[PDB]
């Protein structure tokens, strides 16, 4: 049957396998007519050196523009020949490409999938249509607030490192780049160990691995530093100005990640569009919903390798800017010393739906297995995430963000009409509580 | 309910504090040398 | 126990009605409610038809008590008529909160 | 585990139930009262009371029941349409009780109260305005009117006249006018029947009344065009479809992935679709053209939602359109049909394979069928399409009246007259 | 021309912002 306890047991489990060149495999049988094939790649601006940043952005672009085997836009009519749908996408710290398809014709789908991984046309014919789109889009880009403060926020956070930079990069060098310095980065990264595939579906495992079938996939990083700081866009004509803040926190592998996802869960969120009211558990959906101090908030986590982001974003009134923040201290200020196990509950079964909740559907279930062998390794620690909840406790809760919380140089992004927000003096000495 | 957290030790050290403080302050009772205290 | 002592109790709940000179100023009992926190939403909740002549009466009343004249008697509210309409209102403010009072407890 | 278990009732309410093996336990709830049931005085209610889901209940204060869901880690949905409002709940598989039991409450057990009614007035708006951000969004609900005069004609939003208009009275019959347990059907997903079974007759049988269908929405075209300030230029051409549930609905659903381009590959303009293709060779520098096909009940519309700029619209529309021509003059691929069967077949298998959609594709047949067919049986129909129905079924989109609705800056905008 | 996943758009409030759709 379905029983929460029993439901944590029948599962198509992770499956694992291993070519020699590096190339890792992996699977899990979801008992249906269709896969996501998928593959994900470490290879990160954080390795891309001064003028490779934003390159393989740039790159990422390019593989679909024809490949060696098949030139410009032979590749696709054979894709939507099947009707199945394709995408890919990057990130800082990985990227990822992939396939969502009937588990029919699969036999091309990697076979074309391996071709694109490493022959590809480079051809200055589409290098310079999108080297136009880019700069195009460049522009574009101020367009949406959300992701233009986030830029500023690393940067402010992580000067110094690779890992402070644009993902698209700097737009003089997307001009200045030439598809040889691609090479290289395409020779570099994209050898395997670094390489890794995994999909999930109606595949079996040794039906993947006996079809994963002779193709090819190959042959550094630092710790950041944390920097207590301010930027400011100062920009008033805006009917609206954003705000994040954040501190530092543990990398992916960590016991900790997990004990503070529950603090975020029960701080919650807030926004315009609710019905949730005023009567609302979360102390910020009560108030944000009552003088309505900001249009709407939502908190984030964000680990990377080493390193792990614990803050919000919100969005209020020029003019209620103050009275946002003098209440967002009070949480987390508050969760440090007099939390209580009660509220501990009710973020608890939360964070059980919400992880639940993400597992269904092909695509996102093939999708943790990539970044999670390289993060974790094979690890899909499923019922295990259910006994990891089980550890937390209110003295856990406490004593976790008495490290993180309590007392730190926190991080400040702004983007205009800012001029309200107090100046930095203020926030450092409003981490630490007077006892009031 | 009540659940009393670390308020309890918080102000456990308070109500020393000032305690310390009339001691501090002057009061009337000695104190045991202690360190030199005058004569 | 009472019975024949309960109709005796009428009496002077009429007889204290009467004690009392609002009474001999046309108001009524719930208008002379001191205020509170229920009081103000309470308030809320009344429709004008009530609520405005919950205000002329009021207005009516200071008036008079100006000049130190009383309502001439014939036209003095009777105890055999208390309009309770604020209560019904009233018990509904009360309610509610001593659940949030009490679910915030545990 | 079990599979698609729906079973009728004396109210004649389906209630429908698998057994999942999973942790995740969610149910849903049907009605049939979509926009075309508000009246001309009734304007907006429903998307009113689409927001009239938090309020107070007659069972429960509304606050008891907001820190319910929360402290139990359920969570709360509502949806609807110009037709079908479905009330979706979910939570762990272990404690559906509770949260089922408050399903009922909010539908079964109403309560306007005139100061809880009139804080949700200053609701609409805002969330009236963020619909629109979208000028597509706009665009489409202007769309009925000119399609139509009464029934579908409704919006899903509130004209702002009728803003201050509504009592919780006209909410209130609208509630009993249109529920029935004849309408009302109740789909389980990770839970057993027989616990579904039980409680369903129990509180849900409540008469009759039903349904008000004196809507057939009429189709009745024309143009509308309003002037606006944007760049791009947003505009559509419709011949009316057929009903849901056809064949020809199906040819359509095909005729469209003949042109209609969804992107299957990110950032590729499709090919395969002639339509863009035979747009893009003899067109210039960015525009968008996709083929819009939607039925409901009665009757459907297919068009195409088209995106230019200022003087090149006409020509996008009519090249489109007179590409649309090429297709209704005889022209024909098989195996680009075929590879569209392709597509759709996957298209609705993957659309389908979503088991939350799929939660709506169980019951969207039920208020439409009270049955349910197997995808396969489907995926068979798909493959019954002829194409010379798909062909003819064009030809209707071009051998009948079509409908326009235009808005941006207009001064190059072509009338249907130009067409 | 966007039924693109379905036929006509959507509305959706209960907490989280809201949902369109085509």
């Amino acid at each position: 049957t379905a029983t929460y306890a029993q439901a944590l047991q029948s599962v198509p489990e992770t499956q694992v396998s291993q070519l020699d060149n590096g190339l890792r495999v992996a699977s899990e049988q979801s008992s249906q007519p269709t896969c996501t094939v998928g593959v994900w790649i470490d290879a990160g601006s954080r390795y891309e050196s001064e003028k490779n940043n934003g390159a393989g952005y740039f790159v990422e672009h390019l593989a679909f523009k024809g490949t060696k085997n098949r030139p410009g836009n032979a590749l696709e009519k054979e894709v939507e020949s099947m009707g199945a749908h394709l995408n890919a996408y990057s990130t800082r710290e990985h990227t990822a490409y992939y396939i969502k398809a009937l588990s029919k014709d699969l036999p091309k789908a990697v076979e074309l999938l391996a071709d694109i991984v490493q022959n590809c046309s480079l051809e200055d014919s589409q290098i310079e249509k999108e080297r136009d789109v880019i700069l195009q889009e460049l522009q574009e880009n101020d367009t949406s607030m959300r992701d233009v403060v986030f830029n500023y926020l690393h940067a402010t956070a992580f000067q110094g490192t690779p890992l402070a930079q644009s993902v698209e990069g700097p737009s003089e060098n997307v001009r200045k780049l030439s598809r040889a310095d691609l090479t290289e980065y395409l020779s570099r990264h994209y050898k395997a160990p670094r390489m890794v595939l995994a999909a999930a579906g109606g595949l079996e495992h040794r039906q993947l691995l006996d079809l994963a079938q002779k193709h090819f996939s190959g042959l550094t990083l630092s710790p950041c530093r944390f920097t207590g700081s301010q930027i400011c866009h100062r920009e008033d004509g805006l009917p609206l100005a954003h705000v994040a803040i954040a501190v530092e926190g543990p990398g992916w592998a960590h016991p900790d990640n997990v004990a503070l996802q529950v603090a975020n869960a029960i701080i919650g969120h807030y926004d315009c569009t609710y019905g949730g009211g005023a009567h609302l558990s979360s102390p910020l959906a009560s108030i944000a919903a009552t003088n309505k101090l900001c249009q709407s908030f939502q908190t984030f986590n964000i680990c990377y390798a080493d390193t792990g982001l614990l803050g919000a974003h919100f969005v209020c009134d020029h003019m209620s800017i103050d009275d946002m923040m003098f209440v967002l201290q009070g949480q987390w200020m508050r969760l440090c010393t007099s939390a209580t196990e009660s509220e501990v509950l009710r973020g608890k079964n939360l964070l059980r739906n919400a992880l639940v909740s993400h597992l269904d559907g092909t695509t996102p279930v093939c999708e943790d297995i990539g970044r999670s062998l390289l993060t974790y390794g094979r690890r899909i620690p499923l019922a295990e995430w259910e006994s990891r909840i089980a550890e937390v406790d209110a003295r856990v809760v406490r004593e976790v963000c008495s490290k993180y919380f309590y007392d730190q140089c926190p991080a400040v992004a702004g983007f205009g009409p800012i001029e309200q927000l107090p100046d930095y003096n203020r926030i450092r000495s409003g981490m630490f509580w007077l006892r009031f | 309910r009540q659940l009393a957290r670390n308020w309890v030790p918080t102000a456990s050290l308070w109500g020393a504090v000032g305690a310390v403080g009339l001691v501090w302050a002057t009061d009337w009772r000695l104190i045991l040398d202690w360190v030199p205290y005058i004569n | 126990a009472v019975s024949a002592s309960s109709r005796w109790l009428e009496g002077i709940r009429k007889w204290y009605y009467n004690a009392a000179g609002f009474n001999k100023l046309g108001l009524m009992r719930d208008d002379t409610i001191h205020e509170n926190d229920d009081v103000k939403e309470a308030i809320r909740r009344l429709p004008e038809n009530l609520y405005n002549d919950r205000v002329f009466r009021i207005k009516r009343a200071l008036d008079l008590s100006m000049r130190q004249q009383i309502l001439p008697k014939e036209q003095w509210t009777k105890y055999e008529e208390d309009k309770s309409y604020l209560e019904p209102y009233l018990k509904e403010v009360i309610r509610e909160r001593k659940e949030r009072e009490e679910w915030a407890k545990k | 585990p079990q599979d698609l278990e729906f079973t009728r009732l004396p109210n004649g309410l389906v209630i429908a139930s698998l057994e999942n093996y999973a942790p995740a336990s969610r149910i849903g709830l049907f009605i049939k009262a979509g926009s075309r049931y508000e009246n001309s005085n009734n304007l907006g209610t429903s998307h009113l009371l689409r927001l009239a889901s938090s309020l107070t209940t007659k069972g429960a204060s509304s606050f008891k029941i907001t820190r319910g869901i929360e402290a139990v880690g359920g969570k709360l949905s509502v949806t609807s349409t110009r037709e079908n409002m479905a009330y979706t709940v979910e939570c762990l598989r272990d404690d559906v009780d509770i949260l089922m039991e408050f399903l009922l409450n909010v539908t079964t057990a109403p309560e306007f109260r005139r100061w809880e009614v009139a804080a949700l007035q200053p609701q609409l708006r805002i969330d009236k305005a963020v619909a629109l951000q979208n000028p597509q969004a706009h665009v489409i609900e202007n769309l009925h009117a000119a399609a139509y005069r009464n029934a579908l004609a409704n919006s899903l939003y509130c004209p702002d006249y009728r803003i201050g208009k509504v009592t919780p009275v006209e909410l209130h019959d609208y509630v009993q006018n249109h529920f029935t347990s004849a309408r009302m059907a109740l789909i389980g997903l990770g839970v057993s029947h027989p616990v579904l079974k039980q409680v369903a007759e129990q509180f849900l049988n409540i008469r009759g009344g039903l349904g008000l269908s004196g809507a057939k929405a009429k189709y009745h075209g024309g143009e509308i065009r309003e002037q606006n300030g944007d760049s791009l230029v947003h505009a559509a051409l419709v011949a009316e479809s057929a009903a849901i549930g056809s064949a020809e609905a199906n040819a359509f659903s095909v005729l469209q992935h003949v042109l209609g381009a969804g992107p299957h590959v990110k950032r590729g303009s499709n090919a395969t679709s002639s339509l863009y293709q035979a747009v893009a060779k003899g067109v210039h520098q960015p525009f968008d053209v996709s083929a819009f096909n939607a039925s409901y009940s009665d009757s459907g519309l297919f068009g195409f939602y088209t995106i230019s700029q200022a003087a090149s619209a006409g020509d996008v529309i009519k090249a489109a359109y007179n590409q649309v021509k090429t297709i209704a003059q005889g022209n024909l691929s098989n195996p680009d049909v075929q590879a569209a069967k392709n597509k759709l077949k996957a298209g609705y298998l993957m659309s389908v394979e979503s088991s939350e959609g799929f939660l709506d594709e169980v019951g969207s047949q039920a208020l439409a069928a009270g049955s349910y067919t197997p995808p396969s049986t489907v995926l068979q129909q798909i493959d019954a399409v002829a194409d010379a129905d798909v062909i003819n079924a064009a030809k209707k989109f071009v051998s009948g009246r079509k409908s326009m609705a235009a808005s941006g800056n207009l001064g190059h905008t072509p009338f249907i007259d130009e067409l | 021309g966007q039924a693109a996943g379905r036929p006509l758009v959507a509305s959706v409030s209960l907490n989280v912002p809201a949902s369109v759709r085509y």
